[PDB]
């Protein structure tokens, strides 16, 4: 998995 | 090949999209999720789009946390993207193999169509060569028969001209 | 072209044939009548035969009465003839015209046979010229299509060879 | 007719 942030 | 998009009045629920930092083979900031009906969806952002600039901040070599800060820094976001630049990062293995299969099948369909069209034309030319030689032989036979018929008629005419 | 014939034991009824002196256009001694079953018939003499010698007497320029005397001068007659030399003297006008018609009809039958055979061969050659040109055009079309098909397949192969 | 004699 990739480093992810929900905006 | 960049497209520029504008989101205004970012609320508390936010953009309705997610960004992911690309892996070592494909570095950058990429859209990894887009909720249907969100502001990001309404403005045409899509999973796989690469974000290259936001509000004048260059998104090259930018770390993940800083990219998040910029995208949360204003209620008006001007986002520059290269569409679909990282689409393969969010594709399943089966989706990527299905795409490769389809591209190969399209080439193979054309190759087979041309192969068989070529083969039919080879056969057609062979048939023309056979028939033209056969009819050449028919014509030359008729010609030499007529040369003899002429001489035979001239011989009878010699008998006709004895009065 | 003379034939020599022998009659023996001439009886009182005689040879069973008649001789006629030819007219001015065809002079000579000719057999004009032959009774069936007579001695002259049995030895093959026929109406129209010209008598040229009897028992060593030359029948050229001989008058009628002298020719009769020679033919009555012995019980054994050696008669030299040119067969059918005066046949037309004893033919009716209709028989002579029928013969001329038949000879002309035989020539005309052959002339017509050759004319129509020649015409059929002319038509046949014209048909061969048409069909060979038509099939030449079909062949050249197929050839140039195949040259394009080859270049189109080579173009697809270029795409195939991108790995 | 021609001069003729039967024999």
């Amino acid at each position: 998995g990739l480093d992810t942030t929900d905006l | 090949k960049e497209k520029k998009v504008f989101i205004s009045l970012v609320g508390s629920r936010g953009l309705g999209c997610s960004i992911s930092s690309g892996p070592i083979q494909k570095p950058g900031i990429f859209i990894s999720h887009v909720k249907p009906g969100s502001l990001s969806a309404e403005v045409g952002l899509e999973i796989g789009d690469q974000i290259v600039e936001v509000n004048g901040v260059d998104f090259s070599n930018l770390d993940h946390k800083e990219a998040v800060n910029v995208l949360k820094s204003s209620r008006s976001l001007t986002i520059s993207i290269v569409a679909a630049a990282g689409r393969e990062l969010f594709m399943t293995d089966r989706e990527r193999l299905a795409e490769a299969r389809q591209r190969e099948l399209q080439r193979q369909e054309l190759l087979m169509q041309k192969r068989l069209a070529m083969e039919s034309n080879k056969i057609l030319q062979e048939q023309q060569e056979m028939e033209r030689q056969r009819r050449k032989e028919i014509a030359q036979k008729a010609a030499e028969e007529n040369e003899r018929y002429r001489k035979e008629m001239e011989q009878i005419v010699e008998e006709e001209e004895k009065f």
